[PDB]
């Protein structure tokens, strides 16, 4: 029922704040996760970063110190950006929709359970060159 | 790699520490409120089960 | 990177999950056609969203040993595409990076003799020419294009893209030999050959 529609410029210069947009169509912001994975070519697809329905946002170590993830009240849309761009950050962008789904084997009190995350519902796909 | 824990039924529990009562109350009287808590210190092997 | 795996046309392949896991597991299988739109298969070790057939299931972790395998029933053409394994477990932190890239291979598909067609240059009132042979509905991705003047081979300014697969699951392929329009009129006519396995074809065009 959700359909993810992604924008971004294409091209950016090295050194600079890459800003890519996913427009989204089926339902509100604010109750289901996102996040965003990157397909470099000739590489696995990397996932950088996500951010929550409660506006928390949490970043992949390697780029961590780079990325920031934003999200639109009015709008329908979540912006990444990425700052200081070098030649490895060219690939495919994909916004994807994403579940909070808690493993457990335990005792509930002790803790012993862990959040594991899904992402069902996919975007077509933006490319990004630098 | 979880916990090593113990269980014990709540509602037995609760009839024994009842009936613990109603004879402590024996030596102290009726009225007298008493209540029970955790350990107040020493070594390990005191404060513990 | 990326690892291969064959499977025969029709018969169940079982696609086994690397870095496996050290605790209790919630494991996704995601599959992935070069440059679309991922897809995955799998959220929880059981459950599919709706929509995605029965012929593709995961091993759910019942007794603690058992490992993730994508079992495929009755594998098809269209299955050909890449499969990550997104990994999750108690005793694992926080898993960034996907599985490793499964390279699914359908075997024993009928091969199609490959439907060539050449076009000269169009752009000579541009001072260039480019013939343009163009491979459509080819099996196996693999083909050779040998350029001919007359009789004797170009072997310059050739430029050719390896063979990418297209809607009909067959291949695809385009070879551009850029030359001065005066050359293009100077030798009689020019021949772009295609070697498809054992078989050749060969396309003649000349300037008018
Ligand atoms: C001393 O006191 C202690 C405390 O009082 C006490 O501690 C207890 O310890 C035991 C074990 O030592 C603990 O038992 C464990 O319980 C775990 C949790 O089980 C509960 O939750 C699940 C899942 O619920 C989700 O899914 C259902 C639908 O399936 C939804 O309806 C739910 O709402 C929920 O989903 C939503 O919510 C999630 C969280 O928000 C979201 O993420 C999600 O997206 C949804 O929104 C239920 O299924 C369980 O129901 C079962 O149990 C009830 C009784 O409670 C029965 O009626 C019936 O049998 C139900 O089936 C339950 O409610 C278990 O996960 C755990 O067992 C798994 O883990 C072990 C260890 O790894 C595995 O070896 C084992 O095989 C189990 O794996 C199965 O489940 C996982 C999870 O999906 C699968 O991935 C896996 O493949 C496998 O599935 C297979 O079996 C399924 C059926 O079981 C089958 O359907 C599948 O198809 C597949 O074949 C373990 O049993 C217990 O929690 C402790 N107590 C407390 C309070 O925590 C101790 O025992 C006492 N005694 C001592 C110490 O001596
Ligand atoms: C402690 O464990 C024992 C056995 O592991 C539990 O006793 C069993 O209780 C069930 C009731 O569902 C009976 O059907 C079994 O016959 C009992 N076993 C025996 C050996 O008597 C007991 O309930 C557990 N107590 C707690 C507090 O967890
Ligand atoms: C306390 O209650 C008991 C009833 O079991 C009664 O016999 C006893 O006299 C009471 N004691 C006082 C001080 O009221």
């Amino acid at each position: 029922q959700v359909q993810l529609q992604e924008s971004g410029p294409g091209l950016v210069r090295p050194s600079e704040t890459l800003s890519v947009t996913c427009i989204v169509s089926g339902g509100s912001i604010s109750n289901y996760y996102w996040t965003w994975i990157r397909q470099s070519p000739g590489k696995g697809l990397e996932w950088i970063g996500y951010i929550s329905d409660r506006e928390t946002t949490t970043y992949n170590p390697s780029l961590n110190s780079r990325a920031v993830i934003s999200r639109d009240t009015s709008k329908n849309q979540l912006s990444l950006q990425l700052r200081s761009v070098t030649t490895a950050d060219t690939a495919i962008y994909f916004c994807a929709t994403a579940r909070r789904g808690q493993r457990i084997y335990g005792v509930v009190s002790f803790g012993e359970f862990f959040y594991y995350y899904y992402m069902d519902v996919w975007g077509k796909g933006t490319a990004v060159t630098v | 790699i979880r916990q090593a824990h113990c269980n014990v039924s709540k509602a037995t529990w609760n009839e024994t520490l009842g009936k613990v009562v109603k004879q402590l109350r024996k030596h102290f009287g009726n009225n007298t409120i008493i209540r029970f808590a955790n350990s107040s210190g020493g070594d390990l092997e005191v404060t513990t089960h | 990177y990326v690892s291969p795996l064959s499977v025969a046309l029709g018969e169940t392949a079982r696609i086994s999950c690397g870095r496996q896991a050290l605790g209790s597991r919630a494991v996704q299988w995601y599959q992935h056609k070069p440059g679309q739109a991922p897809i995955l298969l799998i959220y929880n070790n059981q459950d599919r969203p709706s929509g995605i057939p029965e012929r593709f299931s995961g091993t759910p972790d019942i007794n603690f040993g058992t490992t993730a395998t994508l079992t495929i029933s009755g594998v098809e053409v269209g299955d050909e595409a890449d499969y990550y394994c997104h990994m999750w477990d108690s005793r694992s932190g926080f898993s960034w990076s996907f599985g490793g890239a499964t390279r699914l291979t359908v075997l024993s598909q009928p091969k199609a003799a490959p439907s060539v067609t050449l076009f000269p240059p169009s752009e000579l009132q541009a001072n260039k020419a480019t013939l343009v042979c163009l491979i459509s509905d080819f099996y196996p991705g693999a083909v050779t294009v040998a350029w001919k003047a007359d009789s004797s081979p170009v072997k310059a300014g050739v430029e050719t893209t390896t063979p990418s697969k297209q809607s009909n699951n067959k291949y695809a392929a385009s070879s551009y030999l850029s030359l001065t329009p005066e050359q293009w009129k100077s030798h009689k006519s020019y021949s772009c050959q295609v070697t498809h396995e054992g078989s050749t074809v060969e396309k003649t065009v000349a300037p008018t």
